[PDB]
């Protein structure tokens, strides 16, 4: 057997696109589709460290703070500041949060169903983004949970049809 | 002179998993350790055969009663990855993502029951062969089965081999394709005392040699 | 998976009558595995995967005094031929059958397909072709008609997963 | 002699159009010309296996799902997604199907003059796909078939026209 | 600095031959082995050795029956890929996708008559000289040519000597250059013995020899 093509640094290592995008957003792993492949695969981990990639097609130049920056920030070139190119702009991010690895499931608060605020890798501005992509790189995965299949309502068995070259 | 280049035609596109790496925006950067983190795991595989999860039978429950009825098969479910028995089951939740598949997928037995109950039990496999199961107690005496007696050791692990035509299977059965797929596996009671609500529960975990092949996203998004 | 040493072991048949008013294309085929009356029959409806060869031989009573020709081949996955490609059938392994040089003839050929293990009971690899490469010619002297026969057995059977009975 | 322009892996690794394109096009080898040169040189064998590389014109991205990927799984992003340059895109694809070889002629069915819908390398799909084209790399072939040559109808021979520089 | 290019002219479009690789899109594929499958062809022209195919003589049969009449001249047919006789040929097919070809030709001769009658047959090939062949069995009796009497073995092979001009001669025969274009075989019969409908098949193999240079694609797509 050959076990390649379940390895956890191999089938995260995928662009996944996030749908909710804005001027200024906040990157976060968890806004990516529950029930996608790297999402769900996500999901299915309870702490994960990554670097990270990012394909941005927006208008004007692009600004990325890093984690804990202020919001202020974002209005300065002095950060790193990617002048737009015809295409879109592909970067790759480090890791900027305070703590050694990430969660995907908090158990209360951090303040003296909604993680800490410190719970991402930067964010990013310009006029407008359209689409948003992130590549997790060297992904590692602790404390496996719960990973659901789709449930089938009164048929045998779950019926989709395979791409055929019938003519 | 300089180096003269031809920029190739049909090359250079992004594609959503090329393996080529992006310029760094930030560089030396060192991230706090993570050294000895307790419960990390680096394929899905693995953890598949780490721990086995409970199968979903009828009226969805993880176990299956003793019938004080004639009936002799307690219970009969298809051995497959996308199947109602394997539902809820956490190796058809890795398995949804991959087209193809290989490989034993091993069954666990436990009995819950009461020990002044008795009871023997026999587990039979078929495979894509006659057209109707032996739903009798001694037909299915003819294809690969095990038996197991209850005492002490109320853990009972079988193995389901994997038999198909092809070197890989899917792990996505057609729309088309009706009657059995490729397999179903059949419990048998060979005898019971005082045993009217003991029960029986059944998981499944995946073999040493399984093993997934082709990752897709194939979930409505 | 075991191997079956019973199941190995010859079987008659009957091919065609071979005649003089039949000319030359004349294409008689016998795809294997026919209907087996022995262990074999009970190894096809009582295993579901197997895989084997075949040893063919093929013999054609006559005598000296007549004319003509037959080819005998084992054409894997058989496809009906028009008379345009029926002149080379000899790629596939294959022997002449003609009263003035040989009498019987012997093929042997492996197990092939796309799976590792086949169903026979839908799918059927190789087959028997035989043809008359030249009419049959008789004089006052010669005998006025051949009948031919065939001689086959599966070889190196391997089988997996045992079927129950049907009682 | 040098007979490296008869070599199987060398003829058959050039491109060969496909004509039937649709919007979802599942990539079948079976779908090239019969007389073409490689589709005549692909019929000339029972089974092949290959590799496959394929230039495809279209609008849009361009998604490709491996060999038993439902239909569903063409309109996620997660799939292998090419999006679309100037003139078109050129891509690599393994060999994904479940067999270890494929096949050219069938003899039966596959369901408890049609190959199975196993035999492809996959599916693509886009908006539209104006024009593809299919690469064999590394090729090869077994269980040689007949090839068959143009036939002339009453002439001493098939008499066309050679290209030749005349002024 | 960087590295300084320069984006040549011209280089960079799409040759639907040339020998570079694509970008791969999905890694670490591993196929099932195919070792040891049976039957593996790598060259055509060795299976266009290996095996002898038939030709197609008038009225569309593989054979030569004897005449009864004064003409001792059995078939004269051309030799070349193109021919009528060598129409339905596998190695008139595997080179009609090539554009020059040189070396031997291979014919063989199987007799499928009966024991009880004798016969002695003669070939011989003619370059492309004389106007006529020699029709007349003596004239050819100059030619290049061998003899052989049927009897126990009835297996019978002639080699065709590849005689022209140039290196290197065409496949594809040419609307102009009429006449012989380059040789014709003939066989003759020296004699037969109450042999009125019995046969005599031939088959042509390439040479050990026999090369094809340039691929192309002239059918009609």
């Amino acid at each position: 057997q050959r076990r390649h093509h379940t390895d956890v640094g191999f089938i995260m290592d995928r662009f996944v696109k996030i749908n909710n995008t804005n001027p200024t957003h906040v990157i976060d792993l968890m806004q990516t589709h529950q029930h996608g492949l790297v999402g769900a695969l996500l999901r299915a981990a309870t702490y994960y460290f990554s670097d990270l990639e990012i394909v941005v097609r927006h208008e004007g130049n692009l600004t990325w703070v890093p984690n804990g920056a202020p919001e202020a920030a974002l209005s300065n070139a002095g950060n790193p500041t990617a002048y737009n190119k015809a295409p879109f702009t592909r970067l790759a991010l480090p890791y900027t949060a305070p703590h050694r690895v990430l969660a995907t499931v908090y158990n209360g608060t951090s303040k003296y169903t909604q993680l800490p605020a410190s719970f991402n890798f930067g964010a990013i501005r310009a006029t407008d983004i359209s689409e948003l992509l992130v590549r997790m790189k060297r992904a590692e995965l602790y404390c496996p949970r719960p990973l659901l299949a789709v449930e089938v309502t009164a048929q045998d068995r779950h019926k989709q049809k395979i791409i055929a070259p019938a003519k | 002179g300089i180096v003269p280049v031809a920029c190739s035609d049909g090359y250079g596109g992004l594609v959503t998993t090329d393996p080529k790496t992006a310029d760094p925006v930030y560089g030396k950067v060192y991230n706090p350790p993570r050294t000895n983190y307790p419960g990390r795991f680096t394929n899905l595989l693995d953890v598949a055969e780490a721990c086995p999860t409970f199968l979903c039978f009828d009226d969805g429950k993880p176990y299956v009663v003793t019938r004080e009825d004639e009936q002799r098969l307690l219970a009969k479910f298809d051995v497959s990855l996308a199947a109602k028995h394997m539902s809820n089951t956490y190796l058809s939740g890795i398995a949804q993502y991959y087209a193809q598949y290989s490989g034993t997928i091993n069954l666990h037995f436990m009995f819950t029951g009461s020990t002044d109950s008795k009871a023997r039990y026999m587990v039979a496999y078929v495979p894509p062969g006659v057209e109707t199961p032996p739903d009798t107690p001694e037909r299915a005496a003819h294809c690969i089965h095990a038996e197991w007696d209850t005492g002490l050791n109320s853990k009972f692990t079988f193995s389901i081999p994997y038999v198909s035509a092809a070197d890989y299977a899917y792990t996505a059965s057609d729309v088309a394709e009706t009657t059995n797929v490729q397999g179903w596996v059949c419990i048998y009671q060979i005898t019971h005392g005082k045993a009217q609500n003991d029960t029986l529960v059944v998981s499944v975990s995946a073999g040493k040699d399984f093993e997934l092949r082709l990752p897709i996203d194939p979930r409505t998004q | 998976e075991t191997r079956v040493t019973q199941a190995e072991r010859f079987f008659k048949k009957h091919l065609f009558n071979w005649t003089t008013d039949k000319p030359f294309g004349h294409l008689e085929k016998l795809k294997l595995p026919t209907d087996h009356k022995g262990v074999y029959g009970h190894l096809v409806d009582s295993f579901a995967y197997m895989r084997n060869g075949w040893d063919v031989e093929v013999s054609a009573v006559g005598n000296q005094f007549n004319g003509g020709c037959l080819l005998v081949a084992m054409v894997p996955e058989w496809k009906k031929f028009t008379p345009r490609e029926k002149y080379q059938l000899t790629l596939f392994p294959h022997q002449f059958i003609s009263p003035r040089t040989n009498m019987t003839a012997h093929i042997t050929v492996p197990y092939l397909g796309v799976n590792r293990y086949d169903q026979y009971k839908k799918h059927k690899p190789w087959t028997l072709v035989v043809m008359v490469v030249s009419p049959l010619t008789t004089s006052s002297i010669g005998a006025t008609e051949i009948k031919v026969y065939a001689n086959i057995a599966p070889t190196h059977v391997h089988v997996a997963g045992e079927l129950p009975s049907k009682e």
